[PDB]
């Protein structure tokens, strides 16, 4: 909410005329009116590909192999032209244009003169047009060049030839995920993705407001915050203008101070009292205080700039293990507000490959996260930084944020001129999303040796955001060793293959493939099913990724059906049971175990993916699965070596009393029943279950404050009679079909 | 916090032995981790290092000084290199509250602080009257406004140095009636009586501390206290002012800093008489010391001080009441003059006025 005296909008129709890039790119307006290319209707935002699919210049991508047909414009130029009306400044006043997003390469000219070269998407851009602005009408031209082919004006080294990241998004500063991944199509685009605007600020205004919580003390209601304002602030001013702090919470003020402005920066120490702590799910409230700071004139009383936010009193600190694996990544854990909290969220894929057309999903997207009970996510390198409104978002429903810099899985280069442009990234989004209570950890992915990781990136958060830490390193059956012996204490759960709702296959698959199976053998897939798992290049091939979709079917039910509601059910219910298995395995195995960041919660295209719900809110069967095994007191049963274990887990500082009934859904017979205390922020075993016989299901019912709570356990060995899984989960009544 | 000095300067040191301790231009404050602020200090640094690396004088270089250090860029890399590349005669420190509770001066945090070398030490004294008449209005040469005493005019506050005029009470003022408050009780009302408390802290204070630590050498092993002369007329924590004025601290370091010197320094159930010798030759000599209120003579018999060490003369027995022991040493046919103040504060301030004139070895 920062107050400019005129923020005036410049999105809507523009005119985008697109034209094949020639050996030198066009950068200059001459040489964009002159090329000879095509002109249609643009919006902003918006990316090139929306617009093209408007007035039928190509096909539906999210349907079908069209994905391949938007290749060509890979090599394509895209010129965006707009026209202005110029707002009235007076003197001292400041017009600034503003970008949220420009894909990628790109010259911006204000009435034929140059104000900017763009060269990131992911951070914003700004330029001060005061003194190339005429009055009346202005034009607005951005000249966007070829991603694709900047990539062939650098040098690659050894290391950055042959990753799972393609070899052209290394020199640049884009999405690594745009160029091809194996959850997300490749599609380069283009375009202004994000909100364009004009803004006149004073020449008193408020530069950045940062807000940092220094203390915080749950009990008594107490905090300390701290306010690092930097301002612009003329010389003749000086001591003439006051800033106006203010802390309030719906309505009621609990903060005000006022302090005279006689330096640019200064800052302001708070000690509150009355005031909540910022707790993740489970762990308490997301208590959100709104913070105000203006500068006004102490004589006229004239308001020159008010920025506005909410901010949350919470600290965050990462304990590192030195006992078990000194130094092995995920051996840490994460403690908020001094509690040492137990993490279970998703990991945040792209969540549209036309990123244009990611702000109208943020709101449905993080409410899946809310029914989902998750305390955390990871936006993963591989998508875009998201905007204030997604923190925003998990400030409000206390999900943590975990944000790694947009790097990609390969080593990067080392040399002087990449690190320039990471930093200025860098510093750009950390300035951007340091006040966010939500955030709490930055990471480099990524021996350490490496530049990025462990200089560059380390040094920004060194100056800019010391109150978070920093992790220079992140990364068949499902019973195998390679799951339930894995030494990270938090771990990165891989995820299982399932075959989306039967609703989206009929929709992004056309009519004759809806069918997996071409020419009617079953474990064969068609072509359009094989370009559906992510097959970046269009190389005709037999099996590869889908092949994991069979290979799970078959070795937990026997024999994959050849039906496809069969197949359908069987998909979703081998990712279900996974999934499951992998949650009640580490929330079982505390205190040892910290947290599980599971892979993935939403896809961002129409495709066949790891996750548990598709591109168009299709639900799949292992989302309500995972939502019984996601609660803040969950009963649930491991395995043992000599039999089972029931236990429970609490992820709450609250102690909590119930009973548990644990019988055979099959038979009828009871195993189990008895009172149980969990104890808060930690796991507890109740009893052991002696082994049943042969195979089944066990139907865990648990009451906890007069509420009926439900899960269940899977014994026995692999293959089951998928009619008879079909039949378990009918009896137990939890889940259906 | 200041420029570099001159060549002119280091001259001087290279002429009368003093050597120097350079702090690069950097204040209590983190710096910059990016290339550009980067640039200008190397280009500063080696400005500097070239030209003053030829001076004897000049022995050190210094960088200067919730959330979790030794990762500052231009501590632990800038300047490094420069002294690597330019000057791999002298060592550079990387960095460098060492007042703590600014209160009694015989605190347990200055009493048993385990440094070694301490680089900063200092209390408040009020300068002399000449320059209290010259730097302040007529109107406000007294410092009591309205004339409460405790509460100080603006002019006084503007002098504690305010960087900004800000009207607030008190602040950094208040130690110089808090150090009085601890050692004389109350603070006089007379300006004259209040500029002699001030300065008798001051010179207690600051004795006491380079003598606790050369009456501990070899552990102890320097004591670079706080500023020797002002650089502006301000009511400050220093010995001269910026006039010339030199205060009483500066006449009792006088007699703690000789070349050679004897001291006591407070012990379990009684004092201690020390020698202290900062020179390469051994010297021999005689020391007395008697009570200056009653006359009664403590000790009196010949010492040894061999070089470059601290000799223990004796132990000296707990008087029960307050007073002062002067000390009195000859040394090669010359009698250098100390002093000790024992007993617990408060003290009355008239009556540590009449020992001081016992002793007769400081005026005023």
């Amino acid at each position: 909410s920062h107050m400019f005296v005129s923020e005036q909008s410049l999105n809507g129709r523009w005119t985008l005329k697109f034209f094949p890039q020639p050996a030198v790119p066009v950068m200059t307006i001459e040489g964009a009116e002159a090329a000879n290319g095509i002109v249609v209707d643009a919006v902003v935002p918006g990316n090139v590909e929306i617009d093209m699919e408007a007035a039928g210049l190509v096909e539906d991508p999210m349907v079908g192999n069209n994905i391949y047909k938007l290749r060509p414009y890979e090599g394509y130029q895209w010129y965006y032209s707009r026209t202005f009306a110029a707002p009235v400044v007076t003197e001292g006043q400041r017009l600034v244009l503003h970008f949220g997003g420009i894909d990628t390469f790109a010259e911006v000219y204000v009435n034929g003169i140059k104000v900017g070269s763009a060269d990131n998407m992911l951070i914003e851009h700004d330029y001060d047009i005061t003194s190339v602005v005429k009055e009346g009408e202005n034009r607005l031209d951005v000249i966007i060049r070829s991603s694709v082919m900047e990539a062939q004006n650098h040098f690659l080294g050894t290391l950055s030839i042959g990753n799972f990241s393609n070899e052209e998004s290394a020199p640049v500063r884009r999405a690594p995920s745009t160029y091809g991944w194996d959850i997300m199509p490749r599609l380069v685009s283009a375009g202004l993705w994000r909100d364009v605007t004009l803004r006149v600020e004073n020449p008193v205004t408020i530069v950045d407001a940062n807000w940092v919580t220094l203390s915080v003390n749950p009990k008594a209601r107490e905090a300390s915050e701290s306010l690092y304002l930097q301002t612009r602030l003329p010389f003749e001013m000086h001591d003439k203008v006051k800033a106006v702090i203010t802390i309030s919470r719906d309505g009621r003020q609990i903060l005000r101070k006022e302090a005279l402005m006689r330096k640019f920066a200064n800052l302001f120490t708070l000690n509150l009292s009355g005031v909540d702590a910022w707790w993740p799910r489970g762990y308490g409230e997301p208590a959100l205080y709104t913070a105000e700071v203006s500068l006004v004139d102490v004589t006229s009383g004239k308001i020159y700039d008010t920025k506005t936010s909410k901010i949350g009193f919470r600290t965050v600190k990462l304990e590192l293990d030195e006992v078990n694996l000194p130094g092995q990544p995920g051996q840490f854990q994460f403690i908020i507000n001094g509690e040492p909290v137990f993490a279970k969220g998703t990991n945040w894929v792209p969540l549209d490959a036309l990123h244009s057309r990611d702000a109208s999903h943020v709101e449905e997207a993080v409410q899946l996260m809310v029914e989902m009970n998750c305390n955390i996510v990871r936006c993963w390198g591989g998508n875009v930084y998201e905007d204030t409104h997604f923190f925003e978002l998990c400030d409000k429903y206390g999900i943590m944020v975990w944000q790694d810099f947009a790097m990609g899985c390969g080593n990067y280069s080392q040399r002087d001129n990449f690190a320039a442009a990471l930093e200025k990234e860098a510093i750009s989004v950390v300035v951007k999303l340091r006040n966010h209570p939500s955030l709490i950890l930055w990471s480099g992915n990524n021996p350490n040796n490496d530049r990025v990781s462990r200089q560059v990136l380390s040094r920004v958060i060194y100056e800019f955001d010391p109150t978070r830490p920093y992790l220079p390193s992140s990364p068949g059956y499902y019973k195998d060793p390679f799951y339930t012996e894995n030494p990270s204490q938090f771990v990165s759960q891989i995820g299982y293959h399932g075959c989306p709702n039967r609703e989206t296959l009929e929709r992004m698959f056309s009519p004759d493939s809806v069918n997996p199976w071409q020419n009617g053998v079953v474990g064969m897939w068609n072509d359009e099913w094989q370009t559906k798992a992510n097959r970046i290049y269009d190389d005709k091939f037999q099996g590869g990724r889908n092949d994991l979709m069979t290979n799970q079917v078959r070795i937990i039910f026997g024999e994959v059906p050849a039906d496809l509601d069969d197949f359908i059910f069987a998909s979703q219910s081998v990712q279900a049971e996974a999934m499951k298995f992998f949650v009640e395995l580490w929330r079982g195995r505390r205190p040892y175990r910290t947290g599980i960041i599971w892979w993935n919660i939403r896809d961002g295209w129409p495709l066949l993916s790891d996750a548990i719900s598709d591109y168009w809110g299709g639900k799949k069967q292992a989302f309500y699965y995972m939502q019984n095994v996601h609660h803040d007191v969950c009963c649930l049963i491991n395995p043992a070596a000599n039999g089972y274990m029931l236990k429970v887990d609490n992820n709450t500082l609250k102690d909590f009393e119930g009973v548990v009934e644990v019988k055979d859904v099959a038979s009828g017979k009871q195993v189990f029943k008895g009172k149980f205390v969990s104890k808060a922020n930690q796991m507890s075993e109740i009893a052991t279950l002696p082994m049943q016989k042969g195979q089944g299901m066990l139907v865990i019912s648990y009451r906890i404050e007069g509420n009926e709570y439900f899960n269940h356990y899977l014994y026995g060995e692999p293959p089951y009679k998928l009619d008879q899984y079909r039949k378990w989960v009918k009896k137990c009544g939890i889940y259906e079909l | 916090g200041n420029v570099y000095e001159d060549t002119h300067f280091f001259e001087l040191c290279d002429k009368y032995g003093i050597m120097v301790w350079q702090d690069f231009a950097m204040g209590c404050g983190n710096y910059s981790q990016r290339d550009n602020f980067a640039a200008a200090l190397e280009k500063e640094a080696i400005s500097v290092v070239v030209k003053l690396r030829n001076h004897p004088s000049l022995i050190l270089w210094s960088g200067n000084n919730f959330k979790a250090p030794n990762n500052d860029r231009v501590s632990r890399q800038v300047l490094s290199r420069v002294i690597y590349e330019f000057d791999p005669t002298r060592p550079y420190l990387p960095s460098s509250h060492l007042w703590g509770p600014r209160g009694y001066y015989k605190d347990p945090f200055y009493t048993e602080n385990p440094s070694q070398f301490v680089s900063q030490i200092g209390y408040h004294g009020c300068p002399n009257r000449e320059t209290l008449e010259r730097m302040f209005s007529p109107d406000s040469v007294n410092p009591w406004q309205n004339g409460v005493v405790g509460m100080w005019n603006d002019e006084w506050q503007t002098k504690a140095n305010r960087i900004y005029d800000d009207k607030f009470q008190g602040g950094r003022n208040d130690l110089m009636t808090n150090q009085v408050r601890i050692i004389f009780g109350e603070v006089p009302a007379d300006l004259d009586d209040f500029i002699f408390a001030s300065q008798s802290v001051q010179a207690e204070a600051m004795k006491f501390f380079v003598e606790l630590w050369r009456g501990r050498r070899p552990y102890r092993t320097g004591i670079i206290w706080w500023n020797i002369r002002d650089g502006w007329p301000l009511l400050s924590d220093a010995i001269s002012d910026y006039w010339g004025g030199k205060k009483q601290a500066f006449y009792y370091m006088q007699n703690v800093h000789h070349d050679v010197c004897c001291l006591i320094n407070p012990a379990a159930n009684g004092y201690m008489l020390k020698v202290d010798n900062n020179t390469l030759k051994d010297f021999e000599g005689v020391v007395e010391v008697k009570d200056v209120a009653s006359g009664k003579q403590v000790f009196k018999g010949k010492f040894v001080s061999k070089a470059n060490q601290m000799s223990e003369i004796a132990t000296l027995p707990m008087q029960k009441g307050q007073g002062m022991l002067v000390i009195s040493y000859r040394i090669e046919g010359n009698e250098y003059f100390n002093h000790y103040l024992y007993g617990e504060p408060p003290y009355k301030l008239d009556q540590y006025r009449k020992w001081v004139k016992k002793c007769g070895i400081y005026e005023l």
